[PDB]
């Protein structure tokens, strides 16, 4: 299949209380595999998915330098940047990093990101040619003419096409099935009476893999879009995902609904009834 | 500066069935800034042993996080969860309710 | 893997 491979740094000044908190994160499409937290008793990065524990202690030792390293260089850029937009010094900022590789089924580089938000609004951005730099305003392009001089986009360029494509490859054949297979949802409808003239009709989506699903509601085979609740996609906690979307209906009508569901994980979209 | 107020769920892992172990889950998205308290109350008590996800964000650089407990879910115990953020003028109190 | 990092912002 496609897939991709992201990390998510966040970076939080707390100025009087001491370095800023850099915490972290790395998907391999919809699943978390590791973590690195500044504010941990010893920092370093920790498993968070079976398959990367077999990785060997040169990975988490080198991985773990990184990170620390990276800490020190974000909390550079947080005082950069509040220079740059001339703001208190007392003051708590954000910054966020997003980057990482979009591959295909043959495992070539579709798409590579490396991207960045200060106290949540979009800052500088690696272009999709991964050559030049999108600058949100004029702080942004100090960084930018910094990043030109220093070559910044050809280091990028190195890891998106390389280590990147390279990693994400290796993560795919070690992970097998739990990356590979779709996971398809676990699907049942309920029934709640509202009154003697109204009941609600909820259809569930449990335990899917990945997060991406389609749940609608027909009545007589026709989308009822403008009738039908429909929650946020949420984690189980078990690497899996919910999902759930309702329609009330007069009582004695229940029998013209039916719930649609279209998962990558499903052989075929299931027509779903009150049964 | 950017200011998001949080979505919140409350739910459990597996459908409840009285006397059989489960996790009750509150999910917090869409906020900004990452700085959020969330408790799980039992009977409007704060629970201890409740863990949480690692902080991670969306493609919109909003934050989301998992809180979580292992608990039994009965007839007669109620369960919710509390959140605290700058952009709440009070503490946002969701029930948890079986059957969403 | 992580990228090594470089120049701050």
């Amino acid at each position: 299949g496609s897939h991709s491979m992201r990390y998510f740094y966040t970076s939080v000044s707390r100025p009087g209380r001491g370095e800023p908190r850099f915490i972290s994160v790395g998907y391999v499409d919809d699943t978390q595999f590791v973590r690195f937290d500044s504010d941990a008793a010893s920092p370093r990065e920790e498993p968070r998915a079976p398959w990367i524990e077999q990785e060997g202690p040169e990975y988490w030792d080198r991985n773990t330098q990184i990170y620390k390293a990276q800490a020190q260089t974000d909390r550079e850029s947080l005082r950069n940047l509040r220079g740059y937009y001339n703001q208190s010094e007392a003051g708590s900022h954000t910054l966020q990093s997003m980057y990482g590789c979009d591959v295909g089924p043959d495992g070539r580089l579709l798409r590579g990101h490396d991207q960045y938000a200060y106290d949540g609004k979009d800052y500088i951005a690696l272009n999709e040619d991964l050559r030049s730099w999108t600058a949100a305003d004029t702080a942004a392009q100090i960084t930018q003419r910094k990043w030109e001089a220093a070559r910044e986009a050809e280091q990028r360029r190195a890891y998106l096409e390389g280590e990147c494509v390279e990693w994400l490859r290796r993560y795919l054949e070690n992970g097998k099935d739990k990356l590979e297979r779709a996971d398809p949802p676990k699907t049942h409808v309920t029934h709640h009476p509202i009154s003697d003239h109204e009941a609600t009709l909820r259809c569930w989506a449990l335990g899917f893999y990945p997060a991406e699903i389609t749940l609608t509601w027909q009545r007589d085979g026709e989308d009822q879009t403008q009738d039908t609740e429909l929650v946020e996609t949420r984690p189980a906690g078990d690497r899996t995902f919910q999902k759930w979307a309702a329609v009330v209906v007069p009582s004695g009508e229940e029998q013209r609904y039916t719930c649609h569901v279209q998962h990558e994980g499903l052989p075929k979209p299931l027509t779903l009834r009150w049964e | 500066m950017i200011q998001r107020t949080p979505k919140i769920q409350v739910y459990s892992r597996h459908p409840a069935e009285n006397g059989k172990s489960n996790f009750l889950n509150c999910y917090v998205s869409g906020f900004h800034p990452s700085d959020i308290e969330v408790d799980l109350l039992k009977n409007g008590e704060r629970i201890e042993k409740v863990e949480h996800s690692d902080l991670s964000f969306s493609k919109d650089w909003s934050f989301y996080l998992l809180y979580y407990t292992e608990f039994t879910p009965t007839e007669k115990d109620e369960y919710a969860c509390r959140v605290n953020h700058v952009t709440l003028s009070q503490p946002k109190i969701v029930k948890w309710d079986r059957d969403m | 893997e992580p990228r090594s990092p470089s120049h701050s912002m």
